[PDB]
Protein backbone atom coordinates (compact mmCIF):
# COMPACT_ATOMS: atom_id res chain seq x y z
CA UNK A 1 0.00 0.00 0.00
CA UNK A 2 2.80 2.35 -0.17
CA UNK A 3 5.09 3.80 -3.32
CA UNK A 4 8.42 1.35 -3.25
CA UNK A 5 11.19 0.52 -5.52
CA UNK A 6 10.95 -3.27 -5.94
CA UNK A 7 13.04 -6.36 -7.46
CA UNK A 8 11.40 -9.47 -7.81
CA UNK A 9 13.68 -11.59 -8.61
CA UNK A 10 15.27 -9.48 -11.29
CA UNK A 11 11.79 -7.87 -11.87
CA UNK A 12 12.60 -4.67 -11.11
CA UNK A 13 10.44 -1.09 -10.71
CA UNK A 14 8.64 1.34 -9.05
CA UNK A 15 4.83 1.26 -7.73
CA UNK A 16 2.21 0.73 -5.25
CA UNK A 17 1.98 -3.41 -4.60
CA UNK A 18 -1.40 -4.12 -3.62
CA UNK A 19 -3.52 -7.59 -3.00
CA UNK A 20 -4.84 -9.23 -6.24
CA UNK A 21 -7.84 -10.81 -6.99
CA UNK A 22 -5.62 -12.37 -9.75
CA UNK A 23 -4.84 -16.51 -9.85
CA UNK A 24 -2.18 -17.22 -11.66
CA UNK A 25 -0.70 -20.75 -12.81
CA UNK A 26 1.84 -22.35 -10.53
CA UNK A 27 4.60 -22.24 -12.98
CA UNK A 28 3.72 -17.94 -13.93
CA UNK A 29 6.16 -15.21 -11.72
CA UNK A 30 4.89 -12.11 -13.10
CA UNK A 31 1.56 -10.62 -15.11
CA UNK A 32 1.04 -8.16 -18.52
CA UNK A 33 -1.32 -6.41 -19.63
CA UNK A 34 -2.77 -5.73 -22.96
CA UNK A 35 0.06 -3.32 -24.28
CA UNK A 36 2.58 -5.74 -23.27
CA UNK A 37 3.48 -4.15 -19.39
CA UNK A 38 3.78 -5.89 -16.14
CA UNK A 39 0.65 -4.68 -14.22
CA UNK A 40 0.88 -8.05 -11.58
CA UNK A 41 3.92 -10.12 -9.48
CA UNK A 42 4.38 -13.39 -7.77
CA UNK A 43 6.09 -12.58 -4.31
CA UNK A 44 9.10 -15.99 -4.40
CA UNK A 45 8.72 -16.32 -0.38
CA UNK A 46 5.75 -16.51 0.14
CA UNK A 47 3.57 -16.78 -3.63
CA UNK A 48 0.74 -14.12 -3.23
CA UNK B 1 -20.12 4.04 -28.92
CA UNK B 2 -17.38 1.77 -26.50
CA UNK B 3 -14.53 2.92 -24.80
CA UNK B 4 -3.55 1.29 -17.62
CA UNK B 5 -0.93 3.60 -19.98
CA UNK B 6 -0.19 5.73 -16.88
CA UNK B 7 2.57 3.88 -15.90
CA UNK B 8 4.53 4.92 -19.01
CA UNK B 9 3.77 8.69 -18.54
CA UNK B 10 0.41 8.84 -20.68
CA UNK B 11 -2.49 10.80 -19.42
CA UNK B 12 -5.91 11.48 -20.93
CA UNK B 13 -7.63 14.84 -19.95
CA UNK B 14 -11.23 15.72 -19.32
CA UNK B 15 -12.97 17.75 -21.66
CA UNK B 16 -14.27 21.45 -20.69
CA UNK B 17 -18.03 20.67 -21.14
CA UNK B 18 -19.73 18.28 -19.47
CA UNK B 19 -21.86 15.06 -21.43
CA UNK B 20 -24.19 17.30 -18.89
CA UNK B 21 -23.78 20.45 -20.18
CA UNK B 22 -23.71 19.08 -24.21
CA UNK B 23 -27.28 17.92 -23.30
CA UNK B 24 -28.29 20.91 -21.83
CA UNK B 25 -26.79 23.09 -24.69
Amino acid sequence: NKCVNFNFNGLTGTGVLTESNKKFLPFQQFGRDIADTTDAVRDPQTLE
Amino acid sequence: VTLAQKFNGLTVLPPLLTDEMIAQY
